């Protein structure tokens, strides 16, 4: 279920799910480096009926995973609301900015 | 008997040429610009643009500018962000201009990589992730100014009625105007009143740009305008793109470079889809609507062929649309656009097409 | 004699992998990439070296030596990809072999597209 | 929840396979995809820039890549290199400099190998003059250019000696190179002519035993080279075809198109009917299983359009690869049994390799 773009935590992912790339929803595949920064999503949990803040930390320094590409735009906003925006590379500040995959880490309730 | 030769120029006249920025997202370190003849769909050439290239054509039509990122060993080693100048006819590299290592890495919105109306400065978006606008002096071949005044803002809207002024959209819902000196540093700036509610009616960043004013569309199908006929920007809106029948089906805009203005007629073109709701703002066009900006009323609607981005040629009265891979050419000399042809497989993953200036 | 000049033929004919002189092409036809059968696309550089084919011309019934010069220094054109192997041989007959990059000795070895240059009668 | 890195491949080494994806459409972004052959799970990858080659260290601890960089990819200085990567962490460790003549080409096993003792990497060069390069792994140094191998092609290591290998030469024979302690050439020998280059050219891919190698030809004949002794002894041809096979024009086809199951002496070959000039790289209509001792075909099964294979001796497994999909076969019995298919393992791969276990 977490490999589906319809998985509720993936509501503002524009990228490849790391869980399809040898990582997991919350871990980078081997040899890919977590981004310290990210855009954040507000996604509705269908189980408990609540909305949660999800941090979309990219994994960086390897070329594109190419698996489970998702493009979901729930509550996503343009670059003038920069940390809600997913059309930029959140690997941008990494030692190496090459984009590999995206993680979907639950932060808390919205 | 025969010998292979190089050194050749693009076969088709400049007036026939369009530039399809293929991000090649699946292999984003090998992005490139595909050059096409829009009259017959012929592939004319390409310019390689490494990781997440951006592209524009010099206002004078002689040069192609690209912006990209390299590393010594691609996935490791030292980063070099650069603007490149390439010859438009030979499609050959001429020079590299160093940028600080914070040029925006992101999808090919027009407003991330632009130039002043006079062509003398390249104006680009930075994000480190703090935002600033970078200024590159074309004559010097040097980066000459970082506009930190634009922190918290996004994208570059050149003002077509001034040589070296542009606007950006800020997170207060207003516009910041920057007026450059002849050295490319900031001579003056001003901030508009709030144009739009960032929380309640966020706008798309893509302007529908006229000589002395810009129109923007919102997530909910409203239209806002910034008038820069004078030194201070005057803002207004919203008016709705939607009539009462449109409201039943929840029509809303969607796309990336999703709007355009035909300046002579005042006709604004917008990608639209029904069944609008939270999260549908990048959905492909079910339709293209054509709005008279003066009467604030739709004058036409045609099927959108799943387009996501567009561009307009003022002189030839043309609109191009792009679904990610295919380019459609429309004659827009009349209110209802007429489809002329489609160029299939122009790109793998392109959200930006541009005419060669003529 | 008309079949010896690709410039006179139908663009659809010469852009096809089955065009007679493309018989040992493994790559993208430069003619689909903004070049022609015998000219590199703008800003790509001819390879000084090549593998060579012998191709039958059904139109005049003679066999010809075709030199498969690549155009180099730009990324993959991606169009009209052909993989034909008539009379092609492994790397121990190196100049008959098309599974290596014939841009290998260029200033920039990035492979862009492949031309089919008529050397003459076999 | 907090995002962590530093992880190793999640599956045991014994389950790992390596699909070398050339990504020919975007050849500057080649990479190695690492899969679990037991369940088809994607485990990770290693980027390999332009036309990467890969092998795993004999000891299973490292991944070795060979690739080419340029300072600005399509321009600037060339750097040909071997890289050493940790097999479990899939992280870059070390770059070893090569002269700028490493082979650029399709991923035949024989262009990038290592000595039995694992101390030297042995690689094919082409300038376009061919030589073989020796790289001292320990020292991280290129140590020897074997120009004596000029006019030959590919590296066939000898599993019965620590630092010896053969190459196939344009005289239809084999050249044996025997390395000294330092990686320089100690001795060498040339075999008699094994095959007729003009009349019965062989595929370069060996069906490799512990002290013998068999080769298939364009016309379906089999040749052998024996290196149990001091000097190589050559034989053949014998035909893979019976009378019915000949009348249907069955011939071999593919790239890494053969394999040997050593315990049984079974040779696996990709075959297709209606063979003629120019079909030597056609996908397999069938896989044929030949008894090399009796010289008879003992099985034939659907080829699933495969082009390359590899064998695991200890688990009795054959993998086949059609360019994008990997098929796993149980080959413990004469007739292979298909266990599974991994769809979309690569975009353009002609080489798959098992992680070494013995
Ligand atoms: C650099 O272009 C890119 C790259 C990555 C992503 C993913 N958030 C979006 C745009
Ligand atoms: C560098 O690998 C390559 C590149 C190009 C070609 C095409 N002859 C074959 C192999």
């Amino acid at each position: 279920e977490v490999n589906s773009c319809d998985y509720w935590r993936h509501c503002a992912v524009d990228g490849f799910l790391c869980s399809c790339c040898g990582g997991t929803t919350t871990t980078c595949p081997p040899g890919s480096t977590p981004s310290p920064i990210s855009w954040i999503g507000t996604c509705h949990n269908p189980h408990d009926g609540k909305d949660y803040l999800i941090s979309y930390h990219d994994c960086c320094g390897k070329t594109a995973c190419g698996r489970c590409q998702c493009n979901t735009q729930t509550r996503e906003r343009p670059g003038y609301e920069f940390f809600l925006h997913n059309d930029v590379n959140w690997c941008m500040a990494n030692e190496n900015s090459t984009f590999h995959c995206t993680t979907s880490v639950l932060v808390g309730l919205a | 008997r025969e010998v292979l030769t190089g050194g050749h120029s693009v076969s088709a006249p400049q007036e026939n040429r369009i530039y399809v920025m293929d991000s090649v997202f699946m292999h984003l370190t090998e992005s490139r610009v595909h050059v096409y003849d829009y009259t017959n769909g012929k592939f004319l050439g390409m310019v390689p643009t490494a990781f997440n290239g951006h592209v524009q054509v010099s206002n004078d039509g002689k040069k192609i500018y690209t912006m990209t990122t390299y590393h010594e060993r691609i996935t490791r080693g030292k980063r070099s962000d650069v603007v490149e100048v390439w010859d438009a006819d030979k499609l050959t590299f001429e020079k590299e201009i160093s940028l600080p290592p914070k040029r925006v890495q992101g999808l090919n919105y027009d407003g991330l990589f632009r130039q002043t109306t006079d062509g003398k400065f390249i104006v680009l978006q930075n994000a480190s992730p703090a935002t600033s606008i970078g200024i590159v002096d074309v004559a010097k071949g040097d980066y000459v100014e970082d506009v930190t005044a634009a922190a918290g803002c996004w994208s570059v809207i050149p003002q077509p009625n001034r040589p070296r002024s542009f606007m950006t959209i800020c997170g207060d819902g207003g516009l910041l105007t920057i007026n450059l000196g002849e050295d490319g540093k900031v001579a003056s700036q001003s901030r508009s009143k709030q144009m739009f509610s960032v929380k309640d009616d966020p706008i798309f960043i893509a302007p529908a740009l006229d000589k002395d004013k810009a129109h923007f569309v919102s997530y909910y199908g409203n239209v806002y305008s910034a008038d820069f006929s004078g030194d201070e920007v005057k803002v207004d809106g919203p008016w709705s793109l939607l009539n009462d029948e449109d409201k039943a089906k929840n029509w809303v805009p969607g796309g990336y470079n999703l709007v355009g203005l035909h300046r002579a007629s005042g006709r604004m073109y917008v990608f639209m889809h029904p069944d609008g709701k939270e999260g549908t703002h990048k959905f492909p066009a079910a339709e293209i609507w054509v709005m008279d900006t003066k009467t604030k009323q739709r004058v036409a609607r045609i099927p959108g062929r799943d387009a996501l981005s567009m561009t307009i040629d003022q002189q030839r009265n043309l609109m191009l649309t792009l679904d990610g891979g295919n380019v459609n050419v429309y004659d827009i000399s009349q209110p209802e656009p007429k489809l002329l042809r489609t160029i299939e497989g122009a790109a793998e993953a392109s959200l930006q097409v541009q005419f060669h200036p003529v």
